[PDB]
């Protein structure tokens, strides 16, 4: 059969007018260079479910999309990040919501699927659980930018 | 929000959405990301889909799952799916975002009804293809 | 977990779903009862639902709007929809329980594949039914 | 006009030989209570979204089912509860998890649905949100009930 991966960084109104060329060009770096390790693991047989895994867990790293690193700040100025992983040919998945002392959301929901009898878990009781299973704990900080955190600035100005 | 697609060598589909939320977002609030067949879904019988867009409209479409539904009981293809989920169902409810999806024939969709949406794709064995505006 | 079903004298659908969870739950768990789609669902050109049981399978399941989708897009009848989701689909997934639903006809069901469901059902201005056990 | 109601209170293991008739009509006599009472709200002309909102608050309020008063335990001796509703007329919705301080979820769900833009929230941050609407905080024991308490002592066991 055919192999193939999908990414996408997000929807919305993202305009000309707004965004700067080099701005552009990051994002077609970074959403290339992701797609890529994707192609090429898919390429030597990788599975589907690390493939979404890894692709996503990048995305995370990457300070450019909202999701762990340079995740947006909530109205308290926190983060608070979910994440869902589903397996097509075991339909198991794995989801958290609301955490914001794990740094890849992604590998914690893949952790509930596969490390616990659950398929959702939230809050403080996800960040528990995670580091039970040897997850490790970071300071809620490490997520924070000066572009998300000026955007919240600017959001509430209006 | 990120989102990842893929379908493998062995015809596995897999799906993973992460985010970090909404600028400005009410502590506590849950959006369509980590809700099972809203942002993310997937089935080796069907499709797997990462959305993005107003998480409330996700939700109560159950947008992820409803692309499955579609093709599976509808009998729609996968281009026929998104078109009705993203251009048509989601718009009636207040929605804009947008989601990508493969099948388990291998055809892969990336429809958004925004101005723009980051995104990338490719086949194993080629080279991939990057977009941010329509 | 309870829940209740309704079909108005106006033709309107809705559904609620509320619970404790479980005894000796791991703290943060989620189940399916307050997920959209899967513990709870109501649209008016379909159905309205209300699950009970193994949470974790009725969300990978997506029970609820399963029934509405197999109804929707699928044409079967209310009835033939609860067979399939409630025992088929949701047993070879590893679950149990039931659930209630209400079409836009004003058809009712309650499967479910354990030894009971505490449930009720009436027609409005009609005598109501309860059962614990299978009938 | 074909209005009608149904509503449950938990499906599982409930067995004849390890129970009591007393005990079935204690819970038959809840479930026509309510259900009569969903019923008559129906011929009254009440909206499905009401009639469906009280029929799970009486059931929450019942300490025989699981939901509100009468909530089993966690791992941790708390009360974690959850609720949702769908209105199948606009296909609005709103649902609460995790929330341990407020009363009636169904409630605060329904204030969710009705009262914000949003369809879910969760923990402390539902409960802020359903304070700044008016409902008030209660005592995580207002649920606790022997009976649940022994089910959680005889599950660690
Ligand atoms: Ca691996
Ligand atoms: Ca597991
Ligand atoms: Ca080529
Ligand atoms: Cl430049
Ligand atoms: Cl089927
Ligand atoms: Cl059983
Ligand atoms: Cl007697
Ligand atoms: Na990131
Ligand atoms: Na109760």
């Amino acid at each position: 059969g055919k192999a193939v991966i999908a990414i996408h960084g997000g929807a919305g109104a993202i305009s000309r007018a707004q965004m700067s060329l080099q701005q552009e060009l990051r994002y077609i770096e970074a959403l290339s260079a992701i797609v890529e390790t994707g192609q090429k693991m898919l390429e030597a047989g990788e599975s589907a479910l690390d493939v979404v895994t890894e692709a996503v867990r990048l995305l995370e790293e990457c300070p450019l999309f909202n999701a762990g690193i340079g995740a947006v700040f909530t109205r308290d100025e926190t983060h608070e990040l979910d994440a869902c992983v589903m397996d097509g040919n075991t339909l198991k998945a794995g989801a958290v919501a609301g955490v914001s002392h794990l740094r890849n959301p992604v590998l914690a929901a893949r952790l509930v699927m596969e490390q616990s009898p659950h398929v959702m878990m939230i809050g403080e009781g996800a960040e528990n659980f995670a580091f039970a299973r040897g997850m490790e704990r970071v300071s809620p900080e490490i997520f924070s930018t000066s572009l998300r955190y000026e955007q919240l600035l600017a959001a509430r100005k209006e | 929000t990120v989102g990842a697609v893929a379908l493998d060598l062995d015809g596995n589909l897999a799906a993973a959405t992460s985010t970090g939320g909404m600028t400005n977002k009410l502590p506590g609030r849950v959006g369509d990301s980590p809700l099972v067949g809203a942002g993310c879904y997937a089935n080796n019988a069907s499709v797997a889909v990462s959305c993005t867009g107003t998480g409330e409209v996700f939700i109560r479409a159950l947008a992820a799952y409803d692309i499955a539904a579609l093709m599976d009981y509808g009998g729609l293809s996968l281009a026929e799916a998104c078109e009705r989920v993203v251009m048509e169902k989601l718009p009636a409810l207040g929605g804009s975002g947008g989601l990508i999806a493969i099948d388990h024939e291998g055809n892969v969709a990336l429809p958004f009804n925004t101005e723009g949406m980051y995104r990338a794709w490719g086949y194993a064995g080629d080279t991939p293809t990057t977009g941010i505006y329509r």
